[PDB]
């Protein structure tokens, strides 16, 4: 029960390292709202056709009901303020993502 | 004067295997700018392909073609062209025509260069030859 | 990372990262990912 | 070996030998052109021809 | 031709003080090769 | 280590006579090892006196 990360033209293949930084700051108040939990996690989907910033948070059937859970490495943000590292480990078909 | 704003960009809807054209296009400038240093090679770092930040790729691809050295009419000249992979292989061409003449230049440098390392060298080994001649080669003194 | 160590103790993610070189589009990989057998995987992957 | 080894190093030594006498040569050159620059920098002097 | 394989090769049984030449063997190899570079030296840490 | 280095010691003292008695041959035949060294460097037809 998180929102869905904005991965904005950036393809995750299973078992392949991936960066990702969006240009949105609104994702690093969830980044920081996890930082004191015990374990350190996020989630990764991918986007479908048609891009659009107001539809990854108005409508959850956009994205495909693949999904792909992994865990955080490290944090670096030299550029942008929203500099987090994304992995393909666990490949999963959650049974209704919304 | 009378203008307006006809500036025709289609592109397919799939758009996932049209962008690897690009990459060797930036894979060409790469290797222009580390073989024939131009500009600075930061700037290339800042504009990447992967970071999803080219808002405007026909912007892109003419600023990577512009490091060509390619006279003013072959940019007129890229600029007639309508379609996009008509103007992507322009683009390469000029880079890979410059290429060319690039390399003739550096291996001929190399090349030339080294020839006078051969010259002085061999000339090292005759001084070498001469000295070493004219003192062990010797009973008491010369003179 | 060679397949003449017999270290692939997980061959299904050396094959990911084998199928991600592929430039198909993502929406296609998640037409792979529809797929349950392997074989289905293997010759879609072999076509594409 | 060693009768080998003693001809490599010989030679070694004797290639260095060479060099450093090139290193002497254009080291002084070094210096004796400074004192050139210096000697002509101080004014109108050096009886010409 | 008639042949043998006589390819005699006596060695003492104690062989503890046998291989202290060979450290000087192979450091004389390792200076052969260090100092006059001949061939590659990747062939003796193999 | 006193018998370790002993060991040591006599093939080191034995390897330096060797090497002094190796390095008795005479500096005749190192000059003729240059020698040699100079008629294989370049062309020996020298031609001139």
């Amino acid at each position: 029960h998180l929102p869905l990360i904005a991965i904005t033209r950036n393809p995750v293949f299973p078992r392949f390292i991936k960066i990702i930084e969006v240009k949105n700051k609104k994702l690093v108040e969830l980044l920081r709202r996890k930082v004191r939990l015990a374990q350190p996690y996020v989630g990764v989907f991918l986007k479908r056709d048609d891009s659009n910033e107001s539809d990854v948070v108005e409508s959850l059937d956009e994205i495909y009901h693949t999904g792909t859970f992994a865990q955080i490495h490290e944090m670096q943000d030299l550029g942008d303020k929203l500099r987090m590292i994304v992995m393909g480990h666990r490949r999963v078909h959650i049974s209704r993502q919304l | 004067m009378v203008e307006v704003e006809n500036v025709v960009h289609e592109d397919f809807q799939v758009t996932e295997e049209v962008k690897a054209l690009t990459a060797e296009i930036v894979k060409t400038i790469r290797d222009i700018i580390a073989l024939n240093p131009l500009y600075r090679e930061s700037v290339l770092q800042m504009m990447q392909a992967g970071q999803r930040v080219v808002d405007n790729p026909i912007y892109l691809s003419d600023m990577g073609a512009a490091l060509t050295g390619a006279e003013s009419h072959e940019l007129q000249d890229v600029l007639e062209e309508t379609n996009i992979p008509k103007r992507l292989y322009k683009a390469l061409s000029l880079l890979k025509k410059e290429f060319e003449l690039s390399k003739l230049q550096q291996r001929l440098g190399r090349e030339v260069e080294e020839k006078i390392k051969q010259t002085h060298r061999k000339y090292l080994l005759q001084e070498q030859l001469k000295i070493i001649k004219k003192e062990l080669g010797l009973e008491k003194d010369d003179k």
